[PDB]
């Protein structure tokens, strides 16, 4: 709930103790300003008005202090929320680009991308729509009942001692209201949960001629319910009407006893109605704590989306670096373990990479293929065993050998709104123009040139030039052919109807005058063909190991897969 | 516009009570007000403590009142709002079960939810909660009003000044930030796009890094200083419009307008004391009307939503597998044809396929020959009967369809694969599946055919779309309409469903959604759509010797 503290920077952390005494002091002149409507009424309806001259003046110089003082506070208030949201959405930028990959679940990317746009003007007038609000009238009710301790001490008292239970009533009521909306969405939830199936299937259900029975039950399903939840209702006071009523209640039985105690000559009848009156501004602020109730829920409900932000699982760092010369490390695998839950993707895998020499990772076990290059990206860690690089860790690496070690060819482009040139040169900004021209050349980007009107200089992705997905994914590999990482990593997810992309990638993997490891996780013959040796990963290990000769030889598993791959490739519908 | 009041028709009159239930409710709430008036009315006066007790006994009563009243209208609108939305309900299952196919594809799973789940939760409280809270809403104030207006009218006018004060600094602000208003959604919507950017390509950022980054960094600086700037020259007007409608502004103002007039006797000292009691916070229940009407809007908007789908055209049933495309034509929306007068005659055992580039209406062709659309001119026949005239439980044993996307319904394994036909025996169930090449990971399952499917399961995407292949393969429709992104949707099992769907594909008019070309040149007819029309028919050998449109697609692959 209070997140709120560690969200200021520290530098406005003498502006917040600023706030935080001028806030007191508004409280206590608020409450100064009620508990001297005490001698103002007495004196206004007695006998002799005249006197009441003196105690308006002590009234409208508590006032204009209260203005200072307010005035003051809501300053302070807006510069603390623009420098909470200049600091909280700089922080949370920050962190994220070191969370581990893991965390980033689609709920979890849903609430990241929440808490990063709609917090934008929320922020801004947080501490000055709901703190300063908020702060006034949980303090005013009790700043009153000491207050009240010098016109008397035993009605201070319970003044005071009356304020705890006005707000376990005022929580109760909350708590009710609470419950009561979350059972309401619940239950029309489940009522709901069947047309959302029935929704959902109905091609299947429609193209099967299950419409109508399907039809039928969904709706005896739904009138059976809806007799069972209507059965059910009864007599419920509400949360809100049942907080009306408390302080209603309260109200009624204070000025009844401040009848009793007048009838009985304890007080004379103007400060009985000062008394009431003051108990009405006693009573007030409460009010406007239950009026906060959905603006603090919301803000309550956004400062637990950036504190999950910002507590999402960083990633470790070390020191030590890998060697400068650059040559192709061998990479290797010793009892690595990994699991997206409660499925295992990898059980004990473990190999050796030859320096230099291309590794093809095939096989049914989808995840397992992809999980291998995450691992050696060091995108996720393993949960057991270590990953290595030339007698070098990769937990213990540091974060910019590991972002110089390794480049990748993700399934998706990953482009963004810019130019083609722009999107080649993000892998490598500082390279040469004849080293791009190398890497658009060995990725057949110079087709694509020629087929674009505008040649690199091209807008393309979010705008200009819609690239299709054969175009996207030769300039994800121009991308990753530019950057001169000791380590290349292929993952093949294209398109199958592409024809030049199958021979960008040949001419990466073979024709690259790099000397760096290849790793690649394809599904095509052409890719994998020229693979020096191949892993074949199934049920989350290997199965297979070493070279395309050996193997078919063999007759293995591999064999098996091979001669399915080829028959795919001649497929051709109608036809043996 | 009218939708929104349109489905709220039949609660006209339900929702009218409700409102003067709550009309009634919060004026009994503000009775006790009226009552302890009342009360330093005969206490000055040395009325006996008889009248004050009777006044004490009426003021519990009341408050009893107004709880019983509240209590008794909540659960009575509850009542009537759960009939009315299970009415609705009934309603949208029954829209649902008549809408066309391809009404679904284009809202997709989470506009559907929105429709039925969220949407119909918004009514909810729209009936039962923000139309109740928005009638108390504009009653307190205007009640307050005109009692107060009746205590005295010199103090009424006076709470005025600081109402004038607000509704002044609002004006003169709104109006000196005319264009910042309204770019604020759009740099908002605009900020959201990039943060989703800049989640998604999280691993480029990581393993390249650059300026994937800083392009996201510079344009949230410059929104967090867009706002500074907007915000910023507005705290003095702001700070001043709240404390203008403080209550202890209004407090002084009401005690310097009523102390003069009292000690002047220019007012009796009672009247004074309605001010105090109900005048101090006035202000504050003059600002949340607009909370009050908030919600009635937000309501609403759900309310439109639900009327424009519940107005949504459905399908008209008016009046060996052969279909004659006859002089079809098609629009998404008016004015805007995407299938422009085709003509096709797919014969029996005939394996036509269709070919095009990418955005050539090739699919939407293929889908108004199962009727996701109705065609807006033209007409499509199935065996010489026009398919508008067949009902669904007749064309779709005559016009079956496997398109990607497949989808399972909850239950067994063996419903599944028999949804088309529930009585077909476990033997024939088998048979389909080992002819659609999944029978071995059915039996790799723990309990078989009997192992329940549905939205989760461990079926991979490439074996549940052999499970729908074995469905197809068991209903044994003449026609087929079939799309090859199914083949290689997943590559890892390319060729089992390659397998299943030439098992699928024998004696069946099949209409083939073509994406690569080389498995199409044994097919018996060839459609080449460049822009929703037909430009070359013929096998794949005529086209090649045409050497028109089609030989650049083929050079291509
Ligand atoms: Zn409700």
């Amino acid at each position: 709930i209070r997140t709120l503290l560690r969200l200021v920077p520290a530098e406005k952390r003498g502006a917040v103790a600023g706030y935080a005494v001028l806030t007191l002091l508004s409280v206590l002149l608020r409450a100064v300003g009620a508990v001297l409507l005490i001698p103002l009424l007495a004196a206004l309806f007695s006998d002799t008005p005249s006197d009441a001259w003196l105690w308006l003046g002590w009234l409208t110089a508590v006032t204009l202090a209260g203005w200072v003082t307010d005035t003051n506070t809501a300053r302070l208030g807006f510069d603390l929320g623009f420098a909470v949201l200049s600091r909280t959405q700089h922080d949370m930028a920050d962190r994220l680009p070191n969370v581990a990959m893991s965390w980033f679940t689609p709920d979890n990317t849903a609430t990241a991308r929440q808490a990063i746009a709609a917090t934008g003007p929320e922020l801004a007038g947080l501490v000055v729509n709901l703190l300063t609000p908020l702060i006034g009238a949980a303090l005013l009710p009790a700043a009153i009942g000491v207050a009240l301790l010098f016109v008397s001490v035993p009605l201070g008292l319970a003044a005071l001692a009356g304020v705890a239970v006005l707000f376990g009533a005022l929580a109760l009521s909350g708590r009710l209201s609470r419950a009561a909306d979350k059972v309401a969405g619940e239950t029309n939830s489940a009522f709901t949960e069947r047309i959302i199936e029935f929704a959902r299937t109905q091609q299947a259900l429609r193209a099967a001629r299950r419409v109508e029975p399907a039809r039928s039950q969904v709706g005896s399903a739904l009138a059976a319910q809806h007799g069972a939840g209507l059965r059910l209702l009864t007599m419920q006071i509400p949360g809100q009407v049942l907080f009306s009523l408390a302080g209603q209640v309260a109200l009624i039985g204070f000025a009844g006893m401040a009848v009793w105690l007048t009838v009985r000559g304890q007080l004379g009848v103007p400060e009985a109605i000062a008394l009431i009156v003051v108990l009405v501004r006693y009573l007030e602020p409460f009010a406007a704590i239950a009026d906060l109730a959905p603006a603090l829920e919301t803000t309550r409900a956004t400062l637990n989306r950036i504190q999950a932000v910002l507590d999402a699982p960083t990633l470790p760092a070390g020191r030590r670096r890998l060697d400068r010369t650059g040559a192709a490390p061998s990479i290797e695998f010793d009892d690595v373990r990994f699991s997206y839950g409660d499925e295992v993707v990898l059980d004990g895998v473990s190999f050796t990479l030859r320096p230099g020499n291309t590794t093809a990772i095939v096989g049914p076990s989808g995840s397992g293929k992809t999980t291998i290059l995450s691992l050696i990206a060091g995108l996720q860690q393993p949960a057991s065993g270590r990953v290595l690089l030339d007698g070098v860790d990769v937990t213990t690496l540091d974060p910019e050998a590991r972002r110089a070690a390794v480049s990748v060819v993700f399934q998706h482009p990953y482009l963004f709104d810019g130019t083609l040139r722009d999107n080649v040169l993000v892998g490598d900004p500082e390279a040469d123009p004849d080293d791009v021209t190398a890497a658009m050349r060995l990725a057949r980007v110079d087709e694509l040139l020629d087929r674009l009107p505008d040649g690199d200089a091209t807008v393309v992705g979010e705008g200009g030039t819609a690239l299709s997905g054969g175009e996207r994914q030769r300039v994800s590999i121009a991308r990753a052919l530019l950057k001169p990482a000791p380590v290349l990593l292929v993952d093949e997810a294209t398109s199958a109807l592409d024809n030049a992309n199958e021979a960008a990638v040949v001419d990466a993997l073979t024709a690259d005058p790099r000397p760096r490891t290849r790793v690649i996780v394809a599904h095509r013959l052409a890719s994998i063909r020229h693979a020096d040796r191949v892993l074949f990963v199934e049920a989350g290990r290997v199965v297979e190991d070493g070279a395309i000769d050996e193997l078919l030889a063999a007759g293995g598993r591999f064999a098996q897969f091979w001669a399915q791959q080829q028959a795919a490739s001649e497929w051709a519908i109608g036809s043996t | 516009a009218e939708a929104g009041s349109r489905l709220l028709a039949p609660l006209k009159k339900p929702l009218i009570v409700s409102g003067v239930l709550q009309a009634l409710i919060t004026l009994i709430e503000l009775a006790p007000f009226v009552l302890l008036v009342e009360l330093a009315r005969l206490l000055l006066g040395g009325a006996e403590a008889e009248r004050l007790w009777t006044l004490g006994l009426t003021a519990v009563s009341l408050i009893g009142l107004g709880a019983v009243l509240a209590a008794a209208m909540t659960l009575w609108l509850h009542r009537v709002d759960a009939r009315f939305a299970h009415e609705l309900r009934g309603r949208l299952l029954t829209k649902l079960s008549r809408l066309p196919l391809g009404w679904f594809t284009r809202r997709g799973s989470a506009s559907t939810k929105q429709l039925v789940q969220d949407d119909t939760l918004a009514l909810h409280y729209l009936i039962t909660h923000a139309i109740p809270d928005a009638v108390a809403a504009v009653v307190a104030p205007v009640a307050v009003l005109v009692y107060l207006f009746v205590a005295d009218w010199r103090v009424a006018l006076v709470l005025f000044i600081p109402v004038l004060v607000y509704l002044v600094l609002m004006s003169v602000m709104t109006i000196q930030s005319g264009s910042k208003i309204a770019q604020a959604p759009r740099w908002a919507e605009r900020m959201g796009g990039e943060a989703g950017a800049f989640l998604e390509g999280q691993p480029v950022i990581r393993i390249f890094g650059g300026a994937a980054a800083s392009r996201f960094r510079r344009r949230l600086d410059d929104y967090i200083d867009f706002l500074v700037s907007w915000q910023r020259p507005f705290v003095g007007k702001k700070t001043l419009m709240d404390l203008v409608t403080r209550p202890a502004t209004f407090l002084w103002i009401i005690l310097v307008a009523g102390v003069p007039l009292v000690v002047t006797g220019r007012m009796d000292p009672v009247n004074l004391l309605p001010f105090l009691l109900l005048g101090t916070t006035f202000g504050a229940r003059l600002l949340g009307i607009g909370y009050g009407l908030s919600g009635i809007q937000t309501g609403m908007l759900a309310a439109r939503r639900i009327q424009t789908v519940l107005d949504e055209p459905e399908l008209v049933v008016r009046d060996p597998g052969t279909v004659e495309l006859d002089r079809v034509s098609f629009e998404y929306r008016p004015g805007v044809p995407v299938i422009r007068d085709v003509t096709l005659t797919l014969r029996p055992g005939t394996v036509t396929a269709l070919v095009g580039p990418s955005g050539s209406g090739k699919s939407t062709l293929a889908a108004l020959v199962a009727r996701f659309h109705d065609v807006t001119q033209g007409a499509i026949r199935v065996d010489g009967r026009d398919i508008r005239t067949l009902t669904a439980d007749e064309l779709y044993r005559r016009v079956g369809f496997v398109l990607q996307d497949a989808q399972l319904v909850h239950g067994s394994v063996a419903e599944n694969i028999a949804l088309a036909e529930p009585d077909a025996g476990l033997e024939r169930i088998r048979t389909a599946a080992r002819d659609a090449q999944i029978h071995d990971r059915i039996t790799r399952m723990p309990d078989g055919y009997d192992s329940v499917l549905g939205a989760g399961s461990a079926l991979s995407g490439g074996e549940r779309q052999r499970v729908t292949i074995a469905r197809a393969i068991l209903a044994d429709t003449p026609v087929l309409v079939l799309d090859e992104a199914t083949a290689f949707a997943d590559p890892e099992s390319e060729y089992l469903v390659q397998q299943a769907i030439n098992r699928l594909t024998r004696d069946r008019t099949v209409l083939v959604i073509a994406h690569r070309l080389h498995t199409i040149t044994h097919a018996d007819q060839i459609v080449v759509l460049d822009d929703g029309r037909i430009v070359e028919v013929g096998t794949h050998d005529e086209l090649l010797a045409a050497g028109g449109r089609y030989r650049g697609l083929w050079d291509s692959g």
